[PDB]
């Protein structure tokens, strides 16, 4: 429209209206030109002496927009309001706006770098509508809207693996290349603004509560059960029965059984780091799956388990989420204590959830006979059976909320292991990059030309989200547990800058505090 | 750049840390020093004295890893090291 | 428009409905100030000992644009989709647009040369409509429409060769000075934009198959020809005959005949290279043509000859077009070995069109008595005869599209030599300069200015083209060959950019996969 | 600027080159060297080592032709070599 008009204002808020919540979120981004306007084969052999990192891809020179985090639109305390007040929420829409859109031009001189903006350079945008390009949004990966409003970031540049051959850096006759160019695209001045509507896929609530009974203890405590169980043979070999009685949980016959597990290696955080073996290296003895020919680390494992045993400080690290308590620079190598670490529990589901660091149970290992005595023995990984339940794993303020479902025609329970909604088709990938601008060309070349004027923009982006609700209906009498601001001897405030401006965060807040009787 | 990695453990905390670059200049020309804790625990208050100068200060050091980055330039000529702190 | 709007998007892509097929194609140009805004008299006299290079002309301030290569408008993917599905294709209508125009002044001063933007500087455009002036486009030039969507490209500059006299770089009294500014032409600030449409001639298909019968045997090879044929004369004189059998193709009467043919000399490509003849100058002893007093090579030949024998590794290698595997730099006089070329085969053909390298046939050479016997004579040409058939020559994703037929007033089978479509009215030259813009003038003077400001502009351009599809429809019962992407161990991914960004393009891909009984 | 042509054959490939510049600068002056492999057979696939130095190394050099463009530049002192390599 204009150089000297605003294309759009600032929209960060939050309006509750019933089983309906829509959260509004304005932040300024940066975008470099990535790769100087280049496409490149990125490749890499075995990493760290393992095969499984060999890779064969493309990196871009588009940026994208990441919103795939919850702490990009809901503030600390709207989190702490849904929690707890509410059983479950869902994404029901979103709208995107890309808006003051500014071009500028840097140059640098004899030891010197000038910054002036270029009126007439543009900005390419386009959503990946059909799901044509390889989507690595969700991927618990970098570069999302920033937690704090008044964070300027800069936005990740849009790379992708294909097929690799023999676990090497070479591709294979399938490996696909991706012209992002090939597609249809607006281009924006400082006038111009972009937006984009989308609303999600019918998707079940997230469950935002813990279960107030225990799987195998449903059963009246005061009445015995009309069956009878298996107690022993005589000193003939006559079997021998005995009714089940009432509270006498170990014997009932139970209808329902707790969800799949795979035992994982459990580690004590420091009160018991005494109690730890010294100086191991977990690669080595971690839980893997092989691909392929390679071996891969699977964390957090898949749904069904808890990683922690309330009233404990042991671990199934494997099948735990560590966020850093704050942002971290790329490529950091250095070895993090779990002083600086946010590690989440899900403890909260173990009425339900099998603890993933120890043995499943025990089942029969033999025939027995009057010589051989009966013999069982301890399982460590048990898949899916029927009427089998369990509770998926909790989101956080700061983990993601999607995750698309892989397109292969078959697939179970297409609920990703990091938490969130599984989604055939997700929010499209949002693309962008600065269009290039050829230097001082004087000659004729048939050679694409090499020489461009460095720049970089900049603007707003706005992302509107509804959310649907799901109301508690409990009668329990007494008082719940609640997230609550509680600290002893604070510091500083969390979820607030510090001296120094810097955002601080010292705690993952889940989203498991009400309950529900099974 | 350099590296530097230092360790500390029992109750004590409060440290100093100093600053070393190559192709030292001559007195007539001073640099100045920035320090930059782009690492530490999720519970550090702490505080930073003397940032600008040679000597950075730390006080009220929880367990914990800490990144420094010490940004030394003057006339043509810009460098900066890297320092680790871990607290037992 | 204005100087924050832009004046057009971003446009690449297929649209496949039925028989129609339409491409779009957006590319960014940089077009340079040439000649200084003067025209400029060219001229040469004998190059390389021969005058056919002698040549006068004029080289203008103006550049143009030029779509005419396949690749400035299919990727890769849509021509396999294309060749492994049609029997043929044509040209049906075109849509030229010019946008995001941007003008820059360019300045140096003492080891200093900077760039700002100059918003209110013009570009002209102009088509040539009616044919008015040489054109230039379709003789297999540099300058056109990069492949790659991201590559930037400079638009080549317009010049053209009139008359000269006596095979020298002197003019005649014909020869003619075509002044471009005398034309009517768009004008553009950065706010403007230019678009042009067309419609092309109805031209006929070309033929993607090729023939699964010999033109020499399409007789049934289960029933005799009710023809006998002389076969010898008895020992008195007295002519004798034979009935002509079943599948004895080499008596059978035939009722059409190969195309014209003219040979040219076979060289073995690597495989075979110790039976060529060493150290040969080509130029003295390759097939040329004399017009005006001059001696011309004449490259590719004409229409109606196969280059090379299936399952062999001779090549008539001046009925072949050559292409580069890369763009080269502009005059380059290297000495290529086959290796870094892309040559074309058009042995599909082979079952209609003759061998261009071997002699095409023989004929009686005098009058037979009882006292001279019967006397035959190889020919090495042979042009067009009644009831002769052939193939034209394949195109190829990086070949020509079309090219202009010569105004004359007479003309046989208008088909160019290096493939395309024939067109009286091909699209229009698209012409475009920088404005030019003096400088700092305090004087008066009759003299025309010579000082000007230095400047450059850029914009995109998008090129929109509507094919006409034929349908396959075949009964061959038995699977067909396909254009594969096969490659046994690969480096790196063919038509994808390499690890520097450079778009790599291993092969040449021609049109000719499904096959058609005669 | 210059035109130096080299050539090999055989199984053996990889090779080394040097780049040499007229009007050789003091100890204290050391250009920026820069190789821009401009022409190569089509099946090359190849690697580059060492471009911003004075010898550019190569590997995997499958027969063809091969364009460097060696740039040489310092303080007030623009300059480029050229070097065709053809293996058989």
């Amino acid at each position: 429209d204009g150089v000297g008009n605003a294309s759009g204002d600032w929209h960060c808020d939050s309006t509750w209206m019933g089983d309906r919540v829509v959260t509004k979120s304005t932040r300024t981004w940066v975008l470099p030109s990535y790769n100087n306007h280049q496409y490149r084969e990125i490749k890499s052999g075995s990493v760290d002496g393992s095969n499984a990192n060999a890779y064969f891809g493309y990196s871009t020179p588009w940026g994208y927009f990441d919103f795939n985090r919850f702490h990009s639109h809901w503030s600390p305390r709207d989190w702490q309001r849904l929690i707890n007040n509410y059983w479950g929420f869902r994404p029901r829409s979103l709208r995107v706006k890309i808006f003051n859109i500014q071009v500028k031009e840097v140059t640098v001189q004899d030891s010197t770098t000038t910054i002036a903006n270029n009126l007439t350079s543009t900005v390419q945008v386009f959503t990946d509508d059909d799901y044509q390009l390889p989507y690595v949004v969700g991927n618990g990966t970098e570069g999302c809207l920033p937690a704090f409003p008044p964070q300027v970031f800069t936005l990740p540049q849009y790379g992708y693996a294909t097929l690799n051959r023999d676990n090497g850096d070479n591709p294979t006759e399938r490996s696909s290349f991706f012209c992002l160019e090939y597609f249809p695209s607006k281009m924006l001045r400082t006038g111009n603004n972009f937006e984009f509507t989308y609303s999600f896929e019918e998707v079940p609530f997230h469950c935002s509560f813990a279960p107030s009974q225990n799987l195998f203890k449903l059963a009246n405590p005061l009445v015995d059960q009309y069956l009878y169980r298996f107690v022993s043979t005589s000193a003939t070999g006559a079997i021998q029965f005995q009714k089940n009685l009432a509270g006498r949980y170990a014997n009932t016959y139970k209808n329902w059984f707790p969800g799949p597990m795979g035992r994982t290696q459990g580690w004590n955080t420091s009160s018991g780091s005494s109690t730890n073996r010294v100086s191991v290296n977990n690669f080595s003895v971690s839980n893997r799956m092989n691909l392929e020919g390679a071996s891969y680390q699977v964390n957090p494992q898949p749904n069904g388990m808890t990683n922690t045993l309330q009233g404990s400080n042991r671990y199934a690290l494997e099948n735990t989420m560590i966020f850093n308590a704050q942002n971290a620079t790329p490529g950091t190598t250095s070895v993090y204590p779990e002083d600086n670490l946010l590690l989440t529990s899900e403890s909260e589901t173990q009425p339900v959830n099998r603890v993933a660091y120890n043995t499943g149970g025990q089942m029969a290992t033999n025939a027995q006979n009057a010589t051989t005595a009966p013999t069982v023995g301890t399982y460590n990984l048990q898949e899916v059976l029927p009427g089998s339940v369990w509770m998926e794993r909790d989101v956080y303020l700061q983990g993601p909320i999607w995750a698309k479902i892989p397109e292969t025609g078959a697939h179970f329970h297409p609920s990703p292991a990091m938490g969130g909604f599984g989604l055939k088709h997700p929010p499209p990938m949002m693309l962008i990059k600065n269009t290039p601008v050829p230097g001082n060309i004087t000659s004729f070349s048939d050679v694409p030309v090499s020489s461009f004027i460095t720049q970089y923009s900049t603007g707003q982006v706005t992302v509107e989200m509804e959310w649907e609700l799901k109301k508690e209906n409990s009668k329990r009498w007494n008082p719940e547990i609640q997230y609550t601001n509680n600290y002893n001897d604070p510091q500083f405030v969390d979820f607030a800058p510090d001296g120094s401006g810097e955002y601080r965060t010292t705690r993952a807040i889940g989203t498991r505090y009400l309950t529900r009787p099974l | 750049s350099a590296g530097e990695s230092v360790q500390i453990t029992l109750p004590k905390n409060e440290v100093q840390l100093n600053a070393y670059v190559l192709q030292e200049p001559p007195k007539g020309e001073t640099y100045t020093y920035d320090w930059q804790l782009i690492t530490h625990p999720r519970d550090y208050s702490g505080e930073m004295e003397g940032k600008h100068s040679q000597i950075l200060k730390l006080s009220k050091l929880t367990p914990g890893l800490y990144e420094f980055k010490v940004i030394v330039e003057g006339q043509n000529a810009h460098g900066e090291g890297y320092v680790n702190v871990t607290v037992k």
